[PDB]
RNA sequence: GGCUAAUCCCCCAUGUGGACCCGCCCCUUGGGGUGUGUCCAAAGGGCUUUGCCCGCUUCCGGAUGGGCCCGCGUCCCAUCAGCUAGUUGGUGGGGUAAUGGCCCACCAAGGCGACGACGGGUAGCCGGUCUGAGAGGAUGGCCGGCCACAGGGGCACUGAGACACGGGCCCCACUCCUACGGGAGGCAGCAGUUAGGAAUCUUCCGCAAUGGGCGCAAGCCUGACGGAGCGACGCCGCUUGGAGGAAGAAGCCCUUCGGGGUGUAAACUCCUGAACCCGGGACGAAACCCCCGACGAGGGGACUGACGGUACCGGGGUAAUAGCGCCGGCCAACUCCGUGCCAGCAGCCGCGGUAAUACGGAGGGCGCGAGCGUUACCCGGAUUCACUGGGCGUAAAGGGCGUGUAGGCGGCCUGGGGCGUCCCAUGUGAAAGACCACGGCUCAACCGUGGGGGAGCGUGGGAUACGCUCAGGCUAGACG
RNA sequence: GUUAA
RNA sequence: CCCUACAAGG
């Protein structure tokens, strides 16, 4: 399945602050705040001139921890969009902005996109009414991403919607914290996404 | 084993005797009369000629030769008895030629 | 349509019967080059009506025999042994390629 | 050459010899060790290289390699070969795959064990 | 004899520009003058005109070039800086309409001889129609 | 003789047929004289029957034989009413 | 040997019509009409029984299916160059639904080949599939189309249709049964056994649905099919947890012995709940049939589910599989010990000879993850058979030189034709697939509906610059 | 005599 | 085990 291990050993090696803890990766300790040197026994030794390919295949690996997904679906998620009409980095950034357990993530309702993902598997969201628990689900424009229900009560969802007060939300989207209730308004522009990431490297990576 | 349609080998083994004594009949017959045309036995030949006439259409009725098979038989038939006719004798009987 | 091909009379020496040479040019299918192809059909002349030399059409026909299935439609023009010359050379040259060839 | 040439003659599409008889091209055979010996690498190397003659299901007899440092293997060891030659060794083009038939996996191999055939060992 | 008279004028011309003549005669035709036409019009070439040399009818052409240069070698930039036969004696190259290329995105052009005359690419794009594909220029 | 009849096109535990004209010696998914309507037994849309009634009727006047459910379906459509 | 029925067989009649000979007309290969002569039909059964249903006969036409023919296209070897007697054509017969040396009689002496005959090798061909920027290369498993075969070879019978996989006859090999004379048999149907092999499944359920055969119907048959089973074989979706958590336990690895690493990882707190457990519980199925109506239209009614108590719903509910390859360069990822040209690694370059980032183990790291590697094969990169898109002075490559045959190529001007070439219209280009859009399974895979495609070939019409061909002229090439 | 630097 | 990591020699 997903990854499932050390997550904050990823944000070292990649040398940016990647956000897989939601919470505490504010704290004085995302480790990025003490050790933003690699993971293992060299990783303080003097780095090395890194090449081409590797440059790319970090920037890569990069854009890929952040929605958490496999090699399988990134490479199915960026050959879906070089197929696609328009700049195929952003339509890419598009796709991945799309998946219900990261949408999940950009309204709050789960502190992480992990969180997230366990969120939609366990069945507490739902698609215009409808129950989906398909992490990979495509959202669409017009789309209502909600809380279930049945679960509009768990302490978790409490809390992560009462913080949600007063909260902004991205452009392309509108939440109703009351209603513990978003939707997905349009595709993100690629100005809307503030990802520590250079897509174009990423393109090069798959043209090799 | 044992598929009782074996009962068609039966039947194709009469069907086969009828058709063969059929065609026979009509070998034979065709034969004499273009025989007799060849001799100048005008009525003679054209009274059997009919006859060859009737059998093979009367054959040409089922499956024993149906078809423009019995037609291209009467055309042969009625060929070469007319030719071999002429090549002396008169339509006599004039049971079968135009005049 | 039944198919009509123009082409030149290379043989007479059957009865009824008249090899008819014919050619067609076209684009190389790989390299462009405008080759130039020709085959043999041996056309039914029940009036032996046509000579050695004729450039004749030739259409598609009901059988006539094996190895021939066109009819002599009619006569484009004739005394074109230049022709029939080239047709002979050509055959005339083979004779002069195996083990009993002769020939410069 | 003229586009003449290229008509009446073409180019000519070439086409490569396997570098392993294996017959049906199969991924890979049988058989059985006619000779266990041992053989000395060439020039820049110096070794006991482990190798044996094998007698092929595809009616072949070739030398096949022994990869690993262990190996049980005798005169009359039925054995699975898949190519895969051995710079070293001119002559020997493919490997014997331990783990299968009478070769025995590498013992204590706690590596690259699915190479040379061996099973994943208990960790407390 | 020359086996490709158009070859000939295309080389006549591309030799004499690489070595800055003010014109170079190339063997009279008219099939060869309707070329020089596109040329002309095309702004390749100044123009170019009849005239006999020792009683035989040639075509002038004068040729083009741009300023004179900076640093080393001033030689100035070529109007036509490529020139070559496309189509030729076996192996002639013929184009239907969809399929007249495009010449350096337009910078440059191609020259088709059609039943509709001799047209640059965009002439007998224009008129719908294909030919003979003789030769590009740019 | 020549018929009307279904075609099987959907998928496992998902069927989706095609009305068609084919000669009856033919396997049932092989090839048909002509595509006439479309059938959704699990009516999984608003759209899940169609039939080019006039084309239907066409076949009908030539010797087309509907299969049972076939005709259930073309007078579904409309193909047999009078008025 | 005897008896007997019919929708079995035959004779006679009727002749709508049709078949055949001859004639004439139209048309043009044997197409249609017409006249005389001749020849040719038939079956009955059911009842809601004076009139309907099923069916039979002849003919014309429709529809579907098919036979035969022709143009063009279809692998390697020229270390295969000459092949041919039914051979090539004729006349007249035979045969067929039908043309035809398809077969025969007789006559003629022809037919084929370097544009590759003949021989040899290999191979079912397509729609497509894979790859590639394209051109192209490779391929033809699943599905759809065509062909061919049914233990090997030959053969015909029956029939609308076969020269017939579960029909027949003969020869051959093999198996089995024999009272030894003589018989029976053919899974390249589904499943299963065995052999060969690196390797390929259940002697399953059902006929409910779709489709097929027979029947007026009821309905019967259908290993076709619709399903279930087995195999990570492939593809897609999912899990093994989520949040908090120390300047950071222990263990283990490094160390300059100060400390650095595994690492928020664990422990532990809290939260959610894969599995499982209950209750509900499908769509796929509405026809045939029956009643009304007119056995029509239309309207009512009844029967029917293998999958399966499955999918999916609702309730309850446990923190709950991770492996594999790799870390000298190519190529992402480094240290310690062991070893000492040994043991061994290795795709290519190469590595090991006593401090090895390359061997073997360990710690750490990189990659991908119910997979990961390996081997084999195809395309790519390889413009490395170069059409797009290469070359030959010394790198592989100019023939030792000439003469000249076929072939390829061809100066300037005018005219005819319109073969090449170009243009328009139109027919064809099955479905599936591919592409785009939308839509159905919670997504996806998968699937549905719709849209758009073109080359090629056919047909009609048009153009004539160039190439071609014919005709005329020229003198700059050539020759004299 | 071999292989290395 | 002497040479230099070896081969060959003692
Ligand atoms: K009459
Ligand atoms: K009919
Ligand atoms: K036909
Ligand atoms: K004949
Ligand atoms: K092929
Ligand atoms: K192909
Ligand atoms: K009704
Ligand atoms: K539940
Ligand atoms: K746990
Ligand atoms: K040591
Ligand atoms: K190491
Ligand atoms: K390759
Ligand atoms: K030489
Ligand atoms: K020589
Ligand atoms: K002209
Ligand atoms: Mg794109
Ligand atoms: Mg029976
Ligand atoms: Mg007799
Ligand atoms: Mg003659
Ligand atoms: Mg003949
Ligand atoms: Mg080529
Ligand atoms: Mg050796
Ligand atoms: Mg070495
Ligand atoms: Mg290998
Ligand atoms: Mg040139
Ligand atoms: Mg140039
Ligand atoms: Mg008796
Ligand atoms: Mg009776
Ligand atoms: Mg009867
Ligand atoms: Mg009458
Ligand atoms: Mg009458
Ligand atoms: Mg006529
Ligand atoms: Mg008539
Ligand atoms: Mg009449
Ligand atoms: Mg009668
Ligand atoms: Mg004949
Ligand atoms: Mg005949
Ligand atoms: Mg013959
Ligand atoms: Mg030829
Ligand atoms: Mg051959
Ligand atoms: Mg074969
Ligand atoms: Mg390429
Ligand atoms: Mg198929
Ligand atoms: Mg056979
Ligand atoms: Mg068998
Ligand atoms: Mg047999
Ligand atoms: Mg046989
Ligand atoms: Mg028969
Ligand atoms: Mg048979
Ligand atoms: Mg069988
Ligand atoms: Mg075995
Ligand atoms: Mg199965
Ligand atoms: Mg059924
Ligand atoms: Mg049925
Ligand atoms: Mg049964
Ligand atoms: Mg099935
Ligand atoms: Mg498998
Ligand atoms: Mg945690
Ligand atoms: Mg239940
Ligand atoms: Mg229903
Ligand atoms: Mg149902
Ligand atoms: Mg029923
Ligand atoms: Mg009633
Ligand atoms: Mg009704
Ligand atoms: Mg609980
Ligand atoms: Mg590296
Ligand atoms: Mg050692
Ligand atoms: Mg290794
Ligand atoms: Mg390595
Ligand atoms: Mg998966
Ligand atoms: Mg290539
Ligand atoms: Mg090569
Ligand atoms: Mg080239
Ligand atoms: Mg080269
Ligand atoms: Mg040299
Ligand atoms: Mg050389
Ligand atoms: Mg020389
Ligand atoms: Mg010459
Ligand atoms: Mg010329
Ligand atoms: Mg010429
Ligand atoms: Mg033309
Ligand atoms: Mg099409
Ligand atoms: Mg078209
Ligand atoms: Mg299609
Ligand atoms: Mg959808
Ligand atoms: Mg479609
Ligand atoms: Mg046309
Ligand atoms: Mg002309
Ligand atoms: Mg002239
Ligand atoms: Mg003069
Ligand atoms: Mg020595
Ligand atoms: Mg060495
Ligand atoms: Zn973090």
């Amino acid at each position: 399945g997903r990854y499932i291990g050390p997550v904050c050993r990823l944000c070292r090696r990649e040398g940016v602050k990647l956000y897989l803890k939601g919470e505490r990766c504010y704290s004085p300790k995302c480790a990025m705040e003490r050790r933003p040197y690699p993971p293992g026994q060299h990783g303080q030794k003097r780095a090395r001139r890194p090449s081409d390919y590797a440059v790319r295949l970090r920037e890569k690996q990069k854009l890929r921890r952040i929605y958490g997904i496999s090699e399988r679906q990134f490479r199915n998620l960026f050959e879906e969009a070089s197929k696609k009409k328009g700049v195929t980095g952003s339509v890419f950034l598009g796709l991945l902005e799309s998946r219900l357990d990261n949408v999940v993530y950009r309204l709050g309702f789960a502190v992480s996109r992990r969180q997230a993902r366990q969120l939609v598997r366990h069945g507490h969201i739902t698609v215009n009414g409808r129950r989906v628990d398909l992490p990979s689900y495509r959202v669409r424009p017009g789309d209502e991403i909600a809380v279930a229900e049945k679960s509009r009560n768990l302490e978790l969802i409490r809390q992560n919607l009462e913080a949600m007060k007063g909260r902004k939300v991205g452009p392309w989207l509108s939440l109703d914290v009351e209603g513990m209730k978003g939707k997905f308004l349009r595709l993100p522009d690629r100005e809307d996404l503030a990802l520590p990431v250079n897509e174009q490297l990423v393109i090069e990576f798959y043209s090799r | 084993r044992n598929l009782s349609a074996l009962k068609r080998h039966r039947q194709s083994l009469k069907r086969r005797l009828r058709n063969k004594a059929k065609k026979s009949a009509i070998k034979t017959l065709s034969k004499k009369a273009i025989q007799l045309a060849q001799e100048g036995k005008a009525e003679e030949a054209l009274k059997i000629m009919r006859k060859a006439e009737s059998l093979i259409d009367k054959a040409a009725k089922g499956s024993t030769l149906h078809k423009n098979a019995a037609a291209r038989r009467k055309s042969r038939l009625m060929r070469k008895v007319r030719q071999l006719l002429e090549a002396a004798g008169a339509p006599l009987i004039g049971g079968g030629l135009s005049a | 349509p039944k198919k009509v091909l123009t082409g030149v009379v290379v043989s007479d020496k059957m009865q009824k019967t008249v090899t008819v040479l014919v050619e067609r040019q076209f684009p190389h299918p790989l390299y462009g080059k405008v080759i130039k192809r020709s085959k043999k059909y041996l056309a039914h002349d029940p009036e032996e009506k046509y000579k050695l030399g004729d450039v004749v059409e030739i259409i598609e026909s009901r059988p006539i025999s094996k190895r021939k299935r066109f009819r002599v439609l009619r006569l484009v023009e004739s005394g074109r042994m230049d022709l029939v010359e080239k047709y002979l050379i050509r055959r005339q040259n083979y004779e002069s390629l195996s083990k009993r060839g002769g020939k410069a | 050459p003229t586009i003449n040439q290229l008509v009446r003659k073409g180019r000519e599409k070439v086409r490569k010899k396997s570098k392993v008889p294996a017959l049906k091209g199969a991924p890979f055979r049988r058989g059985v060790c006619t000779v266990v010996r041992t053989v000395t690498p060439k020039k820049p190397n110096s070794a006991l290289r482990k190798v044996a003659k094998v007698r092929l299901t595809s009616g072949y007899e070739v030398t096949a390699y022994i990869p690993g440092e262990g190996h049980n293997l005798q005169e009359h060891s039925v054995v699975l070969i898949r190519g895969g030659r051995v710079k070293d060794l001119p002559g020997v083009r493919y490997h014997i795959v331990r783990g299968v038939y009478d070769a025995a996996g590498v013992k204590d191999r706690k590596k690259s064990r699915s190479k040379y055939g061996t099973k994943k060992p208990k960790e407390a | 004899m020359l086996t490709d008279p158009i070859a000939d004028m295309l080389t006549r011309i591309r030799n004499a520009t690489r070595v800055y003549k003010e014109s170079t005669d190339v063997p009279a035709s008219r099939f060869k003058e309707e070329i020089l036409r596109i040329l002309a019009r095309e702004g390749f070439i100044k123009g170019y005109e009849r005239v006999d040399v020792d009683g035989k009818p040639y075509l002038r052409v004068y040729l083009k070039y741009g300023p004179r240069r900076q640093g080393p070698d001033p030689r100035p930039e070529q109007v036509i800086h490529h020139i070559r036969r496309i189509s030729k004696p076996g192996r002639r190259v013929y184009v239907g309409v969809k399929e007249i290329p495009r010449v350096r995105r337009g910078l440059g052009i191609a020259i088709l001889s059609t039943s509709k005359g001799v047209l640059t690419d965009r002439e007998a794009r224009k008129l719908g129609v294909g030919g003979e594909l003789i030769c590009e220029v740019w | 003789m020549v018929k009307i009849r279904l075609a099987r096109f959907g998928s496992k535990h998902n069927p989706h047929y095609r009305i068609v004209v084919t000669d009856a010696r033919r396997k049932r998914d092989g090839k048909y004289i002509e595509k006439i309507g479309y059938y959704d037994p699990r009516k999984t849309t608003p759209d899940w029957l169609k039939v080019d009634v006039e084309r239907a009727r066409y076949w009908l006047s030539v010797g087309a034989q509907p299969t049972d459910t076939a005709r259930r379906l073309l007078r579904q459509a409309g193909v047999f009413r009078q008025e």
